[PDB]
């Protein structure tokens, strides 16, 4: 029954989230085409999750990012894209490290999404706001490392 | 200990009764193999287990012709593992026997000087170079000025010794250049004014004109001599007023280097703790202070029981550690944050507590004074949500300073 | 109050207390409580001559670091804290005998 | 300091034999007078001795000088090269060349073989060796028939 949400995605977003409320405990996805379908399922924009980043506090959303070529995997980075505003990116440090290597990993549309992510990052950790004590100094140089 | 002593005794017996074998050439042949193995022990070990080392020197002075051991290796092993006096005696005896980046065997002298710095017998330290190794007259007057504790004149004299380029009557050697740099560091450390101390420490290491810190850790010489003066000067600058946080960004990379973490946890708890106190990482500072207590206990337990000066020099420092602990205890308690009472008691305790002012030299009296001044200047902020006399107490406390 | 009417009297008791304290810790704990309870309360001048014997026997605690309700680590951290916070001018007297030449017992052929 | 001028003269005449003795006496001279030379000239003297010995074969003395100027130990060490970049970028070629030319004439200690046995497992060393010493490794292996 994943398709019974996947093909009806982008329809009435204010109530399109009751399914995940129980599915997340039940069908975190693998298996290729079905994985891409569930990626497109998560593409729905909704507030229904706040503490879910404890899932990404588990590591291996790094090599799975590059499992199958071209457009299939873009929702994975769009995840961070759509949750950018509220973060305190201690873990996007390491999460962007394979993104350092998606220059090495083949893609073009995903690389464009990479560049959009980087363009938001540089502007929105407020680079001119050189706070003396904040930890963002590491991500400053590692983000410049790929931005250049 | 008994195993060490037994090994030394049996080895002495075997070597002396090898003279009963008395065939003449193979003894000179095999004392070689013995000395290369003796060298390699110090050259490759990583535990530096003290009684083993004391044994390793014990054979050397019992017989002769083994005293040609590499000075730097044994010396550095001594500074790492303590047990300095046996190394003191070994180099001292090896200097007796005449022989038929520093070529001459004179480097025994500088190794012994560094080692005396480690033990803290400073008078003999002057005596070493007062003993006329590296003569050119101005150095004698510089030693005179610093012996009179007139560090101000010694500073100018040393500086003119370094900037002199029209050298005549020959030239000094670069060993005396290193000695001049170290003596300048010491005399500046006795004169505060650490801005010039920082400039010298940074310039002697690296080139760049906005001063670099990161390219330290490039050679062991740099760390094992210049790191402490550098970090001390930067801390004392930063705690007075405010300036570039280059030391903060510096320690930000210092931790991620695993080998650097060991050195910092071994020798600089006060430094990291007080530097973090700038940025209110009180949880980290508390950890660093309990770790500093452990470091002091381990260091004091390691040192030998018969050396007054080393024990006294280690002991005097705990006065500042206890104050850091007391301050961090006072910061985090709302019953004191919103009230008026505890500050008067704290001021009382601080006003009937000062180091001896005759027993204790300046190099720690200035430290305790500066920590108190910073402590009050920082505490001024949290009291606002009678307050004037806190500003006044600095005056009396610095009057005791001056006296 | 009992310690300000006389101090020489109780000094040997304290000495034996934190002398045997190394073997059975709670005596060390009690003595190192009595130390600050004396210091913060008694007049400085009344106690100042007494420190020449009170501290020197305490150095034994500072011997071994090799890493029941009273533990070695607590008493060690606390005693370092005490010998520091008591005052530099005071803990100067911690040496085996303070400013004397007498100690080459056990150090002769 | 005058003797260096005559040493340059002797080597300019391609009389490396006299230059060898003159350089050696310049190094072993300890009763220095009229001032002292600087250690830059010490480095130059070592390099010139290397060159003039390389023009004179007899690499046994060339080996002794190359090994002694780097490390202490009396059975000569090779392994503690790679300790500083100066050592590699100046003394490594003369060392390896001398050891090869000794080993290919008669037979002696295989210290260079055991040496290259650890030289390969160091990844950065593999780059230098593949960059500058194909003849060396190839001919040295030709001793052991690793064709």
């Amino acid at each position: 029954f994943i398709v019974c949400l996947n093909k009806v995605t982008k329809s009435f977003p204010p109530l399109a989230d009751r399914f995940m409320n129980a599915v997340f405990f039940l069908l975190p996805k693998f298996h290729g085409v079905l994985k891409t379908l569930c990626l497109e399922v998560v593409l729905c924009r909704v507030e229904g999750m706040t503490e879910l980043y404890f899932q990404l506090k588990s590591k291996d959303f790094v090599q799975v990012m590059r499992h199958r070529d071209d457009e299939r995997q873009k929702v994975c980075l769009d995840i961070i894209y759509k949750m950018m505003p509220k973060l305190k990116p201690v873990e996007l440090r390491e999460l962007l490290n394979p993104v350092v290597e998606f220059v090495s990993h083949p893609s073009t549309t995903c690389r464009e999404q990479m560049y959009n992510i980087l363009m938001w990052i540089h502007d929105n950790y407020r680079d001119p706001e050189s706070e003396t004590d904040n930890d963002s100094q590491e991500i400053f140089k590692l983000a410049k490392d790929v931005l250049i | 200990i008994i195993a060490k002593q037994l090994f030394s005794s049996l080895f002495s017996g075997i070597l002396k009764e090898m003279d009963k074998f008395k065939t003449l050439s193979e003894k000179n042949n095999i004392t070689q193999k013995l000395l290369q193995d003796f060298n390699r022990f110090l050259n490759t070990t990583f535990s530096f287990f003290p009684p083993f080392v004391s044994c390793i020197q014990d054979i050397s002075c019992q017989h002769a012709a083994l005293l040609s051991l590499d000075p730097a290796a044994v010396s550095a092993g001594c500074l790492a593992s303590l047990q300095q006096p046996v190394g003191i005696r070994l180099l001292e005896e090896a200097l007796l026997r005449l022989l038929p980046r520093l070529p001459p065997d004179v480097l025994r002298w500088v190794e012994l000087a560094k080692l005396y710095r480690s033990i803290g017998e400073y008078d003999v330290l002057r005596g070493i170079f007062t003993s006329e190794i590296g003569t050119k007259q101005i150095t004698q007057s510089a030693l005179l000025a610093e012996a009179r504790s007139d560090y101000s004149e010694a500073a100018k004299q040393y500086d003119e010794a370094l900037n002199k380029q029209d050298w005549v009557d020959g030239e000094p050697t670069e060993a005396e250049k290193d000695f001049w740099e170290l003596a300048s560091l010491d005399c500046y450390n006795h004169l505060a004014e650490w801005k010039s101390l920082e400039y010298c420490s940074t310039a002697s290491i690296d080139s760049e004109n906005p001063p670099d810190l990161n390219k330290i850790w490039s050679e062991p010489f740099y760390q094992e001599t210049y790191l402490p003066y550098m970090i001390r000067s930067k801390l004392k600058l930063l705690l007075q007023g405010e300036a570039d946080q280059s030391l903060l960004t510096f320690i930000d990379k210092a931790m991620h280097g695993e080998l650097q973490k060991a050195i910092l946890e071994l020798h600089y708890s006060q430094e990291l703790s007080l530097l973090y106190l700038l940025q209110d990482d009180v949880d980290r500072a508390k950890y660093y202070i309990q770790n500093g207590i452990q470091s002091f206990m381990q260091n004091y337990s390691s040192i030998d029981v018969l050396l007054h000066q080393s024990r006294l020099t280690k002991l005097q420092s705990v006065q500042a550690l206890t104050e850091i602990q007391e301050f961090i205890s006072f910061i985090s308690k709302q019953g004191n944050l919103s009230s008026q009472v505890p500050l008067k008691r704290l001021l009382n305790t601080w006003t009937n507590r000062y180091p001896d002012a005759k027993m204790d030299p300046m190099n720690i009296w200035d430290d305790i004074i500066t920590n108190r001044c910073f402590f009050l200047s920082k505490i001024e902020e949290k009291l606002t949500p009678i307050s004037s006399l806190i500003r006044s107490c600095k005056f009396s406390m610095k009057m005791k300073m001056i006296d | 109050n009992i310690i300000e009417l006389d101090v020489r009297a109780y000094v040997p008791a304290l000495q034996m207390a934190f002398k045997l304290g190394l073997s059975y810790t709670p005596l060390a704990e009690v003595g190192l409580n009595a130390l600050e309870e004396w210091s913060i309360y008694i007049d400085r001048h009344v106690m100042q001559p007494y420190y020449k014997d009170i501290l020197p026997c305490l150095d034994g605690y500072l011997k071994t670091s090799a890493l029941e309700a009273i533990s070695l680590e607590e008493i060690r951290i606390r005693v370092v804290q005490m010998l520091g916070s008591l005052g530099g001018q005071i803990n100067k007297n911690l040496l085996t005998v303070t400013s004397s030449d007498e100690m080459m017992k056990s150090y002769v052929a």
